[PDB]
């Protein structure tokens, strides 16, 4: 039947990385999870008229188990590349996330968007313009998302289906 | 007829329950969310005693109360006014007669002394289960040496005298079997030559069973201080996640030495010799349900740099094929068959925390803090209970040992394992990768030959165990 | 996996937590402090079953008496202790017994009748006299040492039988 889309969350840990698919896959209008319950990362959507299923692996918490990064890494189509807008170190985090995704995957051109969150109110360190040139020279979409009001976080998704789509 | 409360007045434990203090889930009832009033109150209620939640509210509540401010409140929960003597009472009186005090002594029968009991065994578990708040707090410690032992009346006297010594040994502060372990196993390296230990010359199944032994150890230390409030993610995560973080640490450096073991052996023959020994291993720990192990095993195989020695895998048995397979199906569909096998066998077991870790810090961040109802803000328990579901599932586990020994010399050697050396982490993962491609060359390259550098026998003595007289 | 809701009773000082410290942690524990209501939990393997085991263990000393019916109403299987070398701990047995026939209004609840302390050579209390007592309930008899290990597996998982039996 429908196409299912297996993508994968990455990026540095401590900075609200796992509000994006919490919110995505959230009961949207009531604020409340559990986790643990099966297909609790699993959301049939309708992107361009096409209906398809997204399972989304999110290992947010694990960050210390570097040595499994390559192992969850292989088994995604797609990847978000995330940092928090008010942390440069995750920023600065993304060159290397994208090299071992390449390295992981064997190719030079991995479905990819490059996703900057805004976690709390303290200070942006990273602007706008900043990540639009860095998603640039890797020929990448650049997503902003609110870890709050769920500004954003259907527009991370659908983009990355779209270039998993358009590969 | 239900006994008469004190004035909500002079005792604030007595406030009718109401959708503005309280709101219960859909045969004791379930908190969904309340006032910290009310739930000291239910912590510690007359009508029946409620273990679960005891363990749940001491593990969690510093999300949304200050252990002071704890302490002040089950200390005023404590001291409950005693009723005036009725009508009846009075008329005796009176007369010069003894009253009968029937109420009085009902309210104390009923409500006084389980509450107070509660109250007691709400410290009891505080003291003995999570000490670290006042390890980290002297005053708080004082504050609660001062009301235990302040404490009058006959009725509590036992669990008094208790509380007081079982805090003082806190202050200053052996495993019985129903058999003996088994004969400890050797290979190559004989005992108390550590100087030849390694991969090859060790016995597989001893290999298997002494990083069962340290892992366990590293598994069972871990406090649910460590998790809640997800702070092992946090900036502070060296100061309050030290017993998780050296877990994690060294399931990374085990990971890693498997794959640079692997991708140092040059020469073919000798690497499939590896790799097979490293399934072996990988049988070893299913056997003894280690799952950390077995998911130490399988990410290294799963790497980069081991992941695309296809020269390699080609040639290890087919019945390795499928124990590696297996292994691996462990964790596809988000680790559905782990689960089902860690909730099926019989322990001791090793689990593999990241899980806990993911569903812990989703929990805290996909729930508010507090519901807003009626104007009022309270205390989203709910959240804290799924959080303490998660931390008793931990607990459950930590508390089986082990039936193997310890031998010394090779635990002394899996513990200094330093397979990074002095290298920073990509510079280390970056040289596991460009042996690979020196070893299996990308196609169309060919494929070079390499000279053996093990001078030893390469054959495995298998993983079945021995068993002299 | 099955859940199986388990509570140990008996007089102060028997070993009912030693017992259930035992089965839960392979540790005995010396010191006697007296419990309010503690509760443990156990997977285990049992005639090739997965269960898990709700342990909830109770208050001894007379100062408690007046809040048992509580926990008797949500036990499904009763550990009844006493201590072979404490003749009052084996009369207060019957308390126990009809208790929980009261509050569960029923003759037929999963009980086991546990003999603890076994590893002491002082019995004050004849195997006979407790064997004749559990006949008249219809409920095996198992001596235990909490310090030993000696019956500890057998009493707490004869109990797990009977509730499934049930
Ligand atoms: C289980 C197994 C072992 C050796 C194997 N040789 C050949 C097969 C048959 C399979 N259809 C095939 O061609 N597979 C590819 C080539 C071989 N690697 C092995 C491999 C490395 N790291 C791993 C971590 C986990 C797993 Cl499951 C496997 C691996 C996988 C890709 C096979 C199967
Ligand atoms: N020799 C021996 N001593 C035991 C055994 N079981 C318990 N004890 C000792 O008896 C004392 C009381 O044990 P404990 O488990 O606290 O009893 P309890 O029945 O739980 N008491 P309470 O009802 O007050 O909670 C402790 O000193 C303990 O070490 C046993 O099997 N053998
Ligand atoms: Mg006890
Ligand atoms: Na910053």
């Amino acid at each position: 039947g429908m196409t299912e889309y297996k993508l994968v969350v990455v990026g540095a840990g401590g900075v609200g990385k796992s509000a994006l698919t919490i919110q995505l896959i959230q009961n949207h209008f009531v604020d409340e999870y559990d986790p643990t319950i099966e297909d609790s990362y699993r959301k049939q959507v309708v992107i361009d008229g096409e209906t398809c299923l997204l399972d989304i692996l999110d290992t947010a918490g694990q960050e210390e188990y570097s040595a499994m990064r390559d192992q969850y890494m292989r088994t995604g189509e797609g990847f978000l590349c995330v940092f928090a807008i008010n942390n440069t170190k995750s920023f600065e985090d993304i060159h290397q996330y994208r090299e071992q995704i390449k390295r992981v995957k064997d190719s030079d051109d991995v479905p990819m968007v490059l996703v900057g969150n805004k976690c709390d109110l303290a200070a942006r360190t990273v602007e706008s313009r900043q990540a639009q040139d860095l998603a640039r020279s890797y020929g990448i979409p650049y997503i902003e998302t609110s870890a709050k009001t769920r500004q954003g976080v259907e527009d991370a998704f659908y983009t990355l289906v779209r270039e998993i789509r358009q590969h | 007829g239900q006994m008469r409360l004190p004035s909500a007045d002079v005792y604030r434990f007595a406030e009718p329950d109401s959708e503005e203090n309280i709101i219960f889930e859909e045969g004791i009832p379930i908190i969904k969310a309340g006032t910290v009033i009310k739930l000291i109150e239910r912590l510690t209620y007359h009508m029946y005693a409620d273990p679960n939640f005891v363990r749940t509210f001491l593990t969690t509540y510093r999300s949304f109360c200050k252990p002071q401010e704890l302490l002040s409140l089950i200390i005023e929960r404590f001291e409950i006014p005693e009723p005036e003597p009725t009508e009846a009472d009075r008329i005796a009186i009176e007369n010069g007669d003894q009253p009968l005090s029937a109420e009085l002594k009902r309210f104390r029968k009923e409500y006084i002394q389980p509450v107070q009991l509660r109250v007691l065994n709400v410290c009891r578990h505080w003291v003995e289960h999570h000490f670290y708040d006042f390890e980290r707090d002297a005053y708080l410690l004082q504050r609660m040496e001062e009301f235990i032992g302040t404490v009058r009346g006959k009725a509590m006297k036992k669990w008094v005298e208790s509380i007081t010594k079982i805090i003082q040994r806190k202050k200053i502060a052996n495993i019985t079997f129903q058999s003996s372990p088994p004969t400890v196993e050797w290979h190559i390296s004989r005992p108390g030559h550590i100087e030849t230990f390694d991969l090859l010359t060790l016995h597989p199944i001893e290999i298997a069973r002494q990083l069962t032994l340290l892992e366990s150890d590293l598994y069972r230390a871990v406090q649910p201080s460590e998790l809640v409030g997800s702070v092992w993610t946090k900036e502070d995560k060296e100061i309050n996640s030290p017993n998780l973080l050296k877990m994690i640490r060294h399931t990374t450096n085990l990971t890693l030495w498997f794959e640079k073991c692997i991708v140092e052996t040059e020469n073919l023959e000798e690497r499939v010799a590896v790799v097979s020994r490293i399934i072996e291993i990988l049988q070893v720990f299913q056997e003894l349900n280690n799952f950390n192990g077995v998911l130490e095993v399988v990410s290294a195989m799963n790497s980069s740099p081991v992941y695309r020695l296809d020269h390699t895998f080609e040639q290890i048995p087919s019945r390795q094929k499928k124990i590696l397979e297996e292994a691996h199906e462990l964790s596809e569909d988000h680790y559905k068959k782990y689960l089902a096998k860690l909730r099926s066998i019989n322990p001791p077991c090793v689990p593999f925390f990241g899980i806990y870790l993911t569903n812990i810090l989703k929990t805290e961040e996909g729930n508010p803090e507090v519901l807003k109802r009626h104007g009022k803000e309270l205390i989203n328990f709910s959240k804290r209970r799924k959080v303490a579901e998660i931390t008793g599932e931990i607990q459950q586990y930590q508390n089986q040992p082990y039936c193997l020994r310890v031998e010394s010399d090779i635990k002394r050697f899996f513990e200094n394992l330093n397979p990074m050396g002095n290298s920073m982490e990509k510079e280390f993962t970056d040289y596991l990768f460009n042996k690979s491609l020196e070893i299996e060359p990308r196609n169309p390259k060919p494929l070079p030959r390499f000279p053996k550098k093990y001078s030893y026998p390469l054959k495995s003595p298998g993983v079945r165990p021995s068993n002299p007289r």
